[PDB]
């Protein structure tokens, strides 16, 4: 407004030549162009000096151009529906569509309750083949006695798992929390399974946009990770993918002290991801000490050599079996696709490229891995080449 | 409904078109639109069920060839014919094991004019995201591949980029809508930045402006930009800046300016590249008449 | 899928969309296999080759150099299977050759020879 005051006082309107008025109008137009907030170009446009200096159509063009520079739009988000009922079966179809569409657990409960109100039991869990629940939970869900409770558990967790898959973490939170509150009364097995799913979803939420800037986990989630790793419960069905996520979470958030020291050994003897993460944590933490790093370097080096060695005819990548390691090469690779920490990633890169070099390429920590390896002919170096190519691609996807 | 669904394995798009045309005599039309509604419910029952061998719907298998015309008839925006064709498109996209949904989404984005037609595109995505995954990366990839081929003629290309910019800006325009949808338009379009920079140098002016505006608002990838990716974006951005300054003067410059400013804020390397290329193109034998 | 198609070449039309995406994949052997099966598919059915055009020249324009190399390897066969789009196909091949550092002169010249024998003499 002070600039406009100086502008109005200095123009000498309707007495100055048309050249001065043209230059004046051009300056006002261009200072309007340079602005970002729209209220400022509006307040300049509302000025008497502006509306007098230029014509009507050009100022209208200017204001609409500035408005369309940063347009505001609104869009329909409610899914398309042409419903209105006609019959009982038509109502059944409409309710099935609404059950498919909905993601709010209260609406799921209402729809399922009314559907069972107007049907025998009809086992509505089957009303979408696109609801995949992992096979480890199929028996324990379909083992529920109550049909409405069984359908509620199945639908809630299937939709929660899908929402977790498609990165809709808030609705996944809602659905899994509702399923947890449902099963707390019926069984403790389903309660523990749903708590594990809650933990996995929480890991995913933090690894999503909530993290991704170095902000630490809440440290109750870290205790939850420790608890699931050290729960030791055989009767509860489990997915090893959750153990993978837990180990990757520990490595990513630099919980090397827990993996190196506070881990229990029965977990090592059972879970390969846990012992591999322990070698990774020990190797990265011991790097300044040459003799100290050397032992863990040979241990991790040897276990990966076994992983990338075929049993002495069909190749490792062709077979996916006949590998003498603690797990498949594919499983190892999929595990280290979950690692984002640059130090761990460059350690595995150094190990995989030393394997490439022996049977050149230089990495940051090539020195710590021995060149002489037993079982020379068992190593499927074509698989090692494929692994190192995919691994370096992944690391560059992490940090170009 | 059992006959038209379970057995129509021929040019039944003509059958569907005639049926919908009847819904556009009087009791015949009422019965036919009712029949259409029951047919949609029956097809939904056929597709989403039993859960594992699959079923087989010859009627839907007929329509998957005419998915483009099916999208085109939807954009006509009738009273409720577009609703029937929209629901049919959703069931079709779910039914196809190779997931024909991304093709439908690419068609909707590359043909829409009004923001209400974008609301149809978002409604399809909202209806489809409950069952399928990765639709937006696949749709963007297919649509950009078609742009980079001779297919998808430049008016449709400019429309696609305009609608994509509207979606990305609408997502940035945070509210209940983007929160509920969870489409992640920005996180998906960020993957294809390298495919969007060449379109910013397109000979067609509308395509160049549309790409410039989209890249002006589109977020950069989650971690950072690759040096080749960053340098390509900066070179394209400065070329677009000077070309648009030559063409439309200072009014037609803001999108390229915003893109270059964001690319400078990325890193000191990006900042130095932007400043160096900007002033070097300013002092070139070309573009010096502008100054 | 390869062994069944060797038995039953008609089955590849179903997989067309899937291995349109798999022939853009970064993995070498998998991409080569997808290319081989796609070429067999559209050689059995010369009508559907036009559908592979956008993904083929996406492969040509890809920033992954291996994808470009394997697309150029398969260029004369696909161009001969396309013809109506062999013009833009070979033009793209030349552009990626000259602005890149690869030399498609052998492949582009073989394709040109074959489709010249197709068109004019």
């Amino acid at each position: 407004d002070f600039l406009l005051e100086v502008c109005s006082r200095s123009v000498n309107l309707e007495k100055a030549s048309e050249s001065l008025k043209g230059n004046m109008a051009a300056f006002l137009k261009n200072v309007c162009l340079g602005l970002e907030d729209l209220q400022y170009v509006f307040m300049i446009s509302s000025h008497e000096l502006f509306i007098t200096l230029l014509k009507d159509e050009e100022r209208k063009l200017l204001v609409d151009q500035m408005r369309k520079r940063s347009p505001r739009v609104n869009l329909c988000i409610k899914p398309v529906t042409s419903f209105y009922p006609a019959s009982a079966s038509v109502n059944i179809g409409q309710l099935e569509h609404q059950l498919i569409l909905s993601v709010d657990p209260w609406r799921i409960r209402q729809i399922l309750i009314e559907l069972h109100g107007m049907t025998s039991e009809r086992q509505f869990w089957t009303v979408s083949n696109k609801w995949e629940v992992p096979s480890v939970y199929s028996g324990v869900i379909l083992g529920i006695k109550d049909n409405l409770t069984r359908d509620l558990v199945y639908i809630l967790m299937a939709k929660g798992l899908h929402c977790s898959t498609v990165k809709d973490f808030s609705h996944a939170k809602q659905l899994f929390a509702a399923c947890l509150e449902l099963v707390t009364e019926f069984s403790p097995k389903l309660r523990q399974v749903m708590l594990n799913e809650m933990l996995l979803l929480d890991i995913h939420t933090h690894e999503a946009g909530t993290g991704q800037a170095g902000e630490r986990p809440p440290s109750d989630l870290i205790s939850r990770v420790r608890g699931y790793l050290e729960m030791r419960l055989p009767d509860i069905p489990l997915r090893q993918v959750i153990a993978e996520e837990c180990v990757a979470f520990m490595l990513n958030w630099r919980e090397n002290e827990y993996l190196t020291l506070q881990v229990p050994a029965f977990l090592l003897q059972s879970n390969p991801y846990v012992k591999l993460g322990q070698l990774l944590a020990a190797t990265c933490k011991e790097l300044p000490g040459p003799k100290e790093s050397r032992r863990t370097a040979k241990d991790l080096w040897e276990v990966v050599v076994q992983i990338c060695s075929v049993s002495s005819r069909v190749s490792l990548i062709k077979q996916r079996e006949s590998t003498l390691g603690i797990m498949y090469r594919s499983e190892l690779l999929s595990f280290i696709k979950k690692l984002r920490e640059p130090l761990v990633l460059t350690i595995i890169l150094s190990l995989f490229v030393k394997l490439h070099n022996v049977r050149d390429i230089t990495a940051e920590h090539i020195s710590i891995w021995p060149s002489s390896i037993p079982n020379l002919q068992s190593v499927d170096f074509e698989a090692v080449a494929i692994t190192v190519k995919e691994l370096v691609r992944y690391t560059l996807s992490i940090n170009p | 409904v059992h006959l038209v669904s379970q057995a129509s394995g021929a040019g039944a798009y003509r059958l569907l078109q005639f049926l919908v045309d009847t819904a556009m005599p009087d009791t015949v039309r009422e019965a036919c639109d009712r029949l259409i509604q029951l047919l949609l419910l029956h097809l939904q029952k056929l597709v989403h069920h039993r859960g594992p061998p699959p079923r087989l719907v010859p009627f839907l298998d007929a329509l998957k060839n005419h998915v483009g015309e099916l999208c085109g008839e939807t954009l006509r925006l009738e009273r409720k014919r577009f609703l029937w064709q929209h629901q049919l498109l959703g069931l079709l996209s779910v039914y196809t094991r190779p997931s024909c949904g991304p093709e439908a989404l690419g068609h909707l984005l590359s043909r829409a004019r009004s923001p209400e037609e974008l609301s149809l595109a978002t409604q399809l995505y909202a209806g489809l995201v409950v069952s399928l995954s990765g639709l937006l990366p696949l749709a963007f990839r297919s649509c950009l591949a078609r742009v980079h081929a001779g297919t998808l003629q430049p008016p449709f290309t400019a429309r696609f980029l305009r609608n994509l910019a509207l979606l990305v800006g609408w997502e940035q325009q945070g509210g209940e809508g983007p929160a509920a949808l969870g489409a992640h338009f920005g996180e998906s379009a960020s993957a294809h930045l390298s495919d969007l920079a060449p379109l910013l140098l397109h000979p067609e002016e509308e395509v160049a402006e549309a790409a410039a505006s989209l890249l002006a608002i589109c977020p950069f990838p989650s971690e950072a930009l690759s040096p080749s990716q960053l340098l390509g974006l900066v070179r394209a951005g400065v070329h677009r800046f000077f070309a648009s300054l030559r063409l439309h003067g200072p009014p037609g410059v803001a999108s390229a300016c915003q893109l270059l400013t964001r690319l400078s804020q990325t890193s000191p390397a990006g900042l130095k590249a932007v400043l160096q290329l900007l002033v070097e193109g300013a002092l070139h034998r070309g573009n010096t008449e502008l100054f | 899928i390869d062994e069944m198609s060797r038995r039953r070449p008609e089955i590849l039309s179903f997989f067309s969309t899937n291995l349109q995406r798999l022939m853009s994949s970064a993995e070498e052997c998998c991409r080569n296999l997808a290319f081989s099966l796609a070429l067999r598919s559209m050689q059995n059915s010369p009508s559907i080759a036009a559908a592979f055009l956008p993904t083929f020249m996406y492969c040509l324009g890809s920033q992954d150099f291996e994808v470009v190399q394997t697309a150029l390897r398969n260029l004369p066969e696909y161009a001969l299977l396309c013809q109506e789009h062999a013009a833009v196909l070979l033009h793209r091949a030349f552009l990626v050759g000259m602005y890149g550092q690869m030399d498609p002169s052998a492949q582009i010249s073989e394709a040109l020879r074959i489709l010249h024998m197709e068109a004019v003499m």
